[PDB]
C-alpha cells in the first residue's frame, strides 16, 4: 500500500491520472506472477482511432501483507486532447531483469474510469505516507476474467465526472474493437 | 470461429454492465447539481425577504 | 405577510419538488442494478 | 572510555587504524543537544562515512 | 554573494538594493572581530560561471537519480530526504530531454560537482600552536592534504 | 423592488433548473438507444 503513494510523486507528473490497482491472488493464479522483489514492471498504452504508442513508465509494485491481499500497483492513464477514450488499453508488461520471464497483462479503460466513479527559512518537508484511506471499488477484468480492486484515495473536482470521448459512427463491433 | 462465439457472447456482458455503471455515474452527477441549484434558490429565498428590503 | 406567506410557500413547494429529484437518482440505483443480476 | 568507542571491525591491515571523532548534533526532549561518539577503523575515508550513516539512522 | 549580485544589477538595476548589500557582504564576523574588507572582481569569474553552471543541472539530477534508484534495497535514509526536495522539483517532465542528451548533463554536472568540491578541500594548511599577539611570531607544522 | 427583483430572481432562476430536467431526459434518449445499437 506504499506502492501507491510511490508513484504519485515519481510517475504522477509524467502522467495524466494514476489508476491505482491492486491485484489479488485470483487474478495472480491465473496469469501466473511470482511475486519476488526482483521484478520490474513496464506500463504504456495501445490507443485506438488514433496513432497508437505512448511512452513506456516503470511502475513500482510491492505486495501486500495483511481488507484486500494482493499484488499493488498504479496504472498510468493518458488523457490526449482533454479527455479519455473508452476503448484504449493500458498494457503492463511483467519482467525478470536476470532469469527468463515475460508476461503482458492489459487492462481496459472502461474497467478503470467507471470504477474511479464513486529570518531564517523554512524549507518544505513532504514524507511519502499512507496516511490517505483508500476506497475499495469492484472490478472485473475483461480479457481473462479474473477481479481485481482499484482504490480512490481522497484528495471543478465534485461539479464534473471523469471525462470520456466514445467513438462515432462508422465503427466496427466493440467485440472486435476490444480484440 | 467457436472462440469468436465466446468473445461476442462474453465482451458484450461485460461492456454493457460497465455503459450501465457509467450510465448511473453521469446521472448521478447531474442530480447533484440539482440539489446544488435547488438549494441555492432556497438560500435566496431564506434571504428573500432581506433582498427586497435592499 | 410576506414574510409569512412567503415562508411557506417558497419552501414548502420547494422541499417537495426537491425529494422529487431524488427519487430519479433512486430508481436507477434500485432498476438499472436490477436489470444486472435478473439479466445480465 | 569503552562507552563511547564504537569500533567497527577477511580485511587487509596496513601500518594504520586511525581514530575518527564524530561530533552528532541531535534534539532530546525537544531542546537541542548534541552527541559525541568515538569510532576505530582502517578502512579508508571512504567506507567509514558509508560506516558512520548506519550506525546514525535511527 | 557580492560578485553574483552585482551582475544581475548590470543587466536589470531595479532587482538588488545597493545599500542591502554593501551591509551583508563587507562585514566578516569571526572571532568576535569584524573585518571591513576592501572591493572596489575578475578573480571570481570561474567560480560564478561554474556554480551557476551547476545550479539548473541540480533539480534535474536529484530527480533523475532517484526515479532510477527505486527498489526494494533502497539505502532506508533516503526514504527520510525525499521530503526535503521541493514541490516544483517533483513536478519536472524528464521525458523533454532526448537520451544523449541526458547523458551530457550528468556528465558535465559530475564534473562540476567534484571539481568544485575539491578545490575547498584542498588541504596546503599549517598548524599554529603557539602565537604572540604583538611580536605576531608563530611556530607551526605545516601538512600538505 | 418587490416587482423587480422578485422578476428576475424567481424566473430566471428556474428556467435554469427547468432546462436541466430536460437535459435528463435527452441524456437516456441518447445513451439507452446507443446501447442498443453498440451492444445489443
Amino acid at each position: 500500500m506504499d506502492a501507491h503513494a510511490i508513484n504519485e510523486r515519481y510517475v504522477g507528473p509524467r502522467c495524466h491520472r494514476l489508476a491505482h490497482v491492486v491485484l489479488p491472488r485470483t487474478f495472480l493464479l491465473h496469469h501466473a506472477i511470482p511475486l519476488e522483489p526482483e521484478i520490474i514492471f513496464s506500463t504504456y498504452t495501445r490507443f485506438s482511432r488514433s496513432p497508437g504508442s505512448s511512452r513506456r513508465l516503470v511502475v513500482c509494485g510491492k505486495r501486500v501483507l495483511p481488507s484486500p491481499s494482493g499484488l499493488a500497483l498504479s496504472l498510468p492513464l493518458f488523457s490526449h486532447d482533454g479527455n479519455f477514450h473508452p476503448f484504449d488499453i493500458s498494457v503492463l508488461r511483467i519482467s525478470c531483469p536476470g532469469s527468463n520471464l515475460s508476461l503482458t497483462v492489459r487492462f481496459l479503460y472502461l474497467s478503470l474510469v467507471v470504477a474511479m466513479g464513486a529570518p531564517p527559512v523554512r524549507l518544505s518537508f513532504n514524507p511519502v505516507n499512507a496516511d490517505v484511506p483508500a476506497t475499495w471499488r469492484d472490478a472485473t477484468n475483461v480479457y481473462s476474467g479474473a477481479p481485481y480492486y482499484v482504490c480512490v484515495y481522497e484528495r471543478e473536482d465534485d461539479w464534473l465526472p471523469i471525462p470520456l470521448s466514445f467513438p462515432e459512427e462508422p465503427v466496427p463491433p466493440p467485440p472486435s474493437l476490444v480484440f | 470461429s467457436q472462440l469468436v462465439r465466446n468473445r461476442e457472447r462474453k465482451t458484450k456482458a461485460h461492456l454493457l454492465s460497465l455503459e450501465l455503471d457509467r450510465l448511473v455515474q453521469v446521472h448521478d452527477s447531474r442530480v447533484r447539481v440539482i440539489n446544488a441549484d435547488i438549494d441555492a434558490v432556497k438560500q435566496m429565498i431564506g434571504n428573500m425577504t432581506w433582498s427586497d428590503n435592499i | 405577510t410576506d414574510i409569512d406567506t412567503a415562508k411557506i410557500t417558497l419552501i414548502s413547494f420547494i422541499r417537495r419538488i426537491k425529494q422529487k429529484v431524488a427519487a430519479l437518482s433512486a430508481s436507477l440505483a434500485e432498476t438499472v442494478d436490477r436489470i444486472k443480476k435478473w439479466y445480465l | 572510555p569503552c562507552d563511547m568507542l564504537v569500533d567497527l571491525d577477511r580485511e587487509p591491515a596496513g601500518l594504520n587504524v586511525t581514530i575518527y571523532a564524530s561530533l552528532v548534533y541531535l534534539r532530546v526532549n525537544q531542546r537541542p543537544s548534541m552527541a559525541l561518539t568515538f569510532f576505530q577503523s582502517g578502512k579508508g575515508f571512504a567506507e567509514v562515512v558509508a560506516m558512520i550513516k548506519d550506525h546514525f539512522t535511527d | 554573494v557580492y560578485h553574483i549580485y552585482s551582475k544581475i544589477s548590470a543587466g536589470a538595476p531595479g532587482d538588488v538594493n545597493m545599500a542591502e548589500l554593501d551591509l551583508y557582504t563587507t562585514n566578516v564576523s569571526f572571532m568576535g572581530r569584524t573585518y571591513r574588507l576592501d572591493v572596489d572582481l575578475r578573480v571570481l569569474d570561474d567560480l560564478s560561471m561554474y556554480l551557476c553552471i551547476l545550479s539548473a543541472l541540480v533539480p534535474r539530477g536529484c530527480l533523475r537519480l532517484l526515479t532510477a534508484l527505486v527498489r526494494h534495497d533502497r539505502h532506508p535514509l533516503t526514504e527520510v530526504f525525499e521530503g526535503v526536495v521541493p514541490d516544483e522539483v517533483t513536478r519536472i517532465d524528464l521525458d523533454q530531454l532526448s537520451v544523449p542528451d541526458d547523458i551530457t548533463r550528468m556528465r558535465v554536472m559530475f564534473s562540476y560537482l567534484q571539481s568544485l568540491s575539491s578545490i575547498f578541500n584542498l588541504g596546503p594548511r599549517l598548524h599554529v600552536y603557539a602565537y604572540s599577539a604583538e611580536t605576531l611570531a608563530a611556530s607551526c607544522w605545516y601538512s600538505p592534504r
